[PDB]
């Protein structure tokens, strides 16, 4: 009802366990109530796996008084869940209030509907999980492998799962010689056979679409055939296209399939394979 | 692609003409070249044709009269229709069986001259 | 009478608290099956537009002050949508319209992981690729995919045998749909006898106009064929019709003997 | 599904001949390879000729020389005149039908088996 | 002396199997094309099948795809396996062997009746 006894009393062992003697002018509420005061900046975590520190989040107060305990380094792969229900002091709200000796939750509920010493709330309460990304320039960061710090395994795996995928595809097509745009391409997975099939569709007469007919060839070299089909109908008079598209008359299979192995510019010549579709590449070792 | 066809007009009984098509665009290459007409109420059929290799196929009702040829040169195809019959009035199309990827085929006609007999 | 006061240290925010759902959509999309992707405090007045924006994933409440995620649940792709691309994994739809890029008030659908590996594009595709739908990139790529399906569950296998099966027979009824000389092409790649003898049959079973149109090498004229006679060297060197014939619509024999000229 | 018939196999002594049949029945499709293996008691199903649709014959070490594969599309029947047999060839002999799809999926259907027994 | 002997033929139903042969004595198969004709009785003859001297083969359009042409030049026998025979096969099938370069210099063998019933 009315409070006339407050103090602070120290702790044993922890600095933080602090003793809150109250005395009010009944003594029915009259108790030395245990209570903690975080003042670590964790750098480790409490129990495995996860953080908690003594300080109890007050409904309705910012969840930013729980991670300002926790080194900022160290406290990105942590994400904080629901935490226990807990009491504090409303004149020092975030103290956690331990429930010992003669301080049953029964006396915080007193205590509530006698004064308005005290708020409910929850523990806080951190878990690890891994780096989380949150706007396309983190994707494209960790993806492109140009600022692999804050990147979680799924989007820093050296292209062996299916998320970096969207973004290669058009990143790729802006650099296509790129090293990590290549081994992404040796993942032989479909977008990005299919994207370096439209990279190579007008821009076959460069190295790095060897480079992708080397990689697709034997297992997806159909990707490369329609690349290198296109590319021909578009640039008819290269000296390279001559082989997959006969430039004179209107025969422009004349050397298609066995008929590759007639003229020896198509065989024995210093042009590489990527020039040729792959019946033409085939029937050129058996013939 | 496109197919530009001259040569029709009216005639009459025994005459004779010479239809001329001229095959235009981007064509990879030509599996065969052939020369279609339809009568009025009846369907399109093909009266002859030529294959890439000079080879040529007429329909018996046709056989003896017309005679189908291609220059190389121009890329063009020829039906000399010699010997005509009032039977002959039709719309003829031309016929072009393009090879459009060295995987796939295409079937493009013209757009029709009127031969009336 | 004088209470104790003491405010608590300042607030610092992390990562997952700084997150906004509005800023991850190339972050949520590439998600994949019982993944969850932590997108930050949530308000509930926009509770419904993440729900209506993100149908495949499911909205759970990880920790206090709204902090939420998505759990994909779903892959909502429709078959003409994901089976006629090899490169656009998902989409959104807005009113009636599908775009590739997000736009405001549209919705997310993702397509099937490997969706080219699992079967469940043939029947699709096989229907796509027949009339004024072909493709000449997108369908001739499909079937070559068939012949690599990396795909050993049984329903995929079945799934592959019975498009096989389909294959043969809409071929032996007409090889000159594009569909069916891609197919041949990929036969010929194929470079097997269980691909050989298949393209002879399918070329076989062809009527006599398909015959005297495509296959003049395969089907010499009485005369041609007497004429080939009098020289030492195969026919296929010789004949014009074997020089202009498409190798799609070669026999075995025919395909094997050209390699034999020079 | 597919269903083969084997018979022909029984008693025959050193150095003679004796001839198997196996015929199928069922959703046939044309282009298959269809063959004979045998089993040895106490060993495992070993290849003795396999035939294509159209004739591609693959005869095992065993059996060059000595038999034949043979085949007729219009009964779906697969023919092996086994001749000049030895002790060695008394196995069990089932008659397979093999359809390979897309170079990926295989299909093979077996026969029950008919017992060759050649004695000295 | 230059032979051809000619054997295999019998008599078989719609649907039969043959197999001819036809040894060779003074002719060496690789520098001959070898030859299967068949003359029906009252007929033009026309070629059968035909074997390069390096082992092209090459068909009628009709015995295509059932008749199979074969040679073994260590033994000097050529062969002709005629699977699915048909009553249109009924003739007399002789072995034809010309020198290669050589038009002037070629040889004629003896025949084998078939018939099918
Ligand atoms: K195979």
């Amino acid at each position: 009802v009315t409070l006339n006894r407050i103090k602070i009393a120290p702790g044993i062992a922890d600095i933080r366990d602090k003793y809150m003697e109250l005395g009010f002018n009944y003594p029915e509420y009259n108790r030395a109530v245990k209570f903690a005061e975080e003042s670590y900046t964790y750098y480790y975590e409490t129990s495995p796996g996860e953080i908690k520190p003594k300080f109890c989040l007050i409904d309705g107060m910012s969840i930013d008084h729980c991670s300002s305990f926790i080194v900022p380094e160290f406290a990105k792969q942590y994400v904080l869940i629901h935490g226990e229900p807990c009491s504090s002091f409303k004149f020092r709200p975030g103290s956690l209030i331990y429930y010992q000796n003669e301080v049953t939750p029964e006396y915080i509920k007193d205590l509530k509907h006698a004064t308005d010493y005290i708020a409910s709330g929850q523990r806080c309460h951190f878990i690890k999980k891994d780096y989380l990304l949150g706007d396309s320039d983190s994707v494209a960061k960790c993806c492109s492998k140009t600022n692999t710090k804050h990147c979680p395994k799924i989007f820093n795996n050296n292209y062996k799962t299916e998320h970096c995928d969207d973004f290669m595809t058009g990143f790729c097509r802006n650099d296509p010689g790129n090293p990590n745009c290549l081994e992404w391409l040796r993942a032989k997975r479909k977008p990005a056979m299919s994207t370096y099939s439209d990279i190579c569709s007008k821009h076959m007469d460069a190295r790095y679409c060897s480079e992708f007919i080397r990689i697709i060839r034997p297992d997806y070299f159909t990707f490369g055939d329609t690349a290198l089909y296109v590319f021909c109908n578009d640039h008819k008079g290269n000296r390279n296209c001559w082989c997959a598209n006969y430039p004179k008359s209107n025969s422009g299979d004349k050397y298609l399939g066995p008929r590759v192995c007639w003229l020896h510019e198509c065989t024995d010549e210093s042009r590489d394979r990527k020039w040729l579709y792959y019946n033409q590449d085939v029937q050129r070792t058996r013939c | 692609v496109q197919l530009a066809e001259s040569g029709g007009g009216l005639v009459e009984p025994g005459g004779s003409l010479r239809l001329s098509c001229a095959a235009s665009g981007r064509i990879f290459s030509i599996n065969y070249m052939g020369w279609g007409r339809q009568a009025p109420g009846k369907q399109r059929e093909l009266v002859a044709t030529i294959t890439s290799g000079g080879s040529t196929n007429y329909v018996d009702s046709v056989k003896g009269r017309f005679t189908i040829s291609r220059d190389n040169a121009k890329n063009t195809v020829y039906l000399q229709m010699n010997s005509l019959k009032p039977e002959d009035t039709a719309v003829y199309y031309c016929n072009a069986n393009i090879r459009s990827t060295p995987w796939s085929s295409e079937d493009s006609w013209g757009q029709g001259t009127q031969v009336t007999v | 009478v004088e209470l104790p006061k003491r405010d608590p240290p300042p607030g610092v925010p992390t990562d997952e608290m700084l997150l906004n759902v509005d800023k991850m959509h190339d972050v949520i999309a590439p998600a994949k099956l019982l993944e969850y992707v932590h997108i930050g405090p949530l308000a509930k007045d926009k509770e419904d537009k993440v729900k209506k924006r993100y149908p495949e994933f499911r909205l759970v409440n990880t920790g206090p002050g709204g902090l939420s995620a998505l759990l994909r649940q779903s892959y909502a792709g429709t078959a003409p949508n994901c089976c006629r691309t090899f490169q656009r994994t998902h989409y959104w739809k807005k009113d009636g319209k599908i775009s590739d890029k997000y736009e405001e008030g549209a919705v997310l659908e993702s397509c099937w992981p490997d969706v080219h590996d699992t079967g469940k594009c043939d029947v699709d595709l096989f229907d796509w690729c027949q009339g004024d739908t072909f493709d000449r990139n997108i369908c001739h790529q499909w079937i070559g995919s068939a012949f690599n399906r990396a795909d050993r569950t049984v329903e995929g296998q079945q799934s592959l045998i019975n498009l096989y099966n389909k294959m043969q027979t809409l071929c032996s009824k007409d090889a000159s749909v594009p569909i069916c000389e891609s197919f041949l092409h990929h036969l010929r790649a194929h470079n097997t006898e269980d691909s050989k003898e298949m393209i002879d049959y399918i070329l076989r079973q062809q009527s006599a106009d398909f015959k005297q149109k495509y296959m003049r090498c395969s089907y010499p004229t009485r005369d041609k064929l007497e004429e080939s006679l009098k020289y030492a060297e195969p026919r296929e060197c010789w004949d014009p019709e074997c020089s202009n014939a498409n190798v799609n619509f070669l026999l075995t024999r025919n395909y094997n003997n050209l390699g034999l000229c020079n």
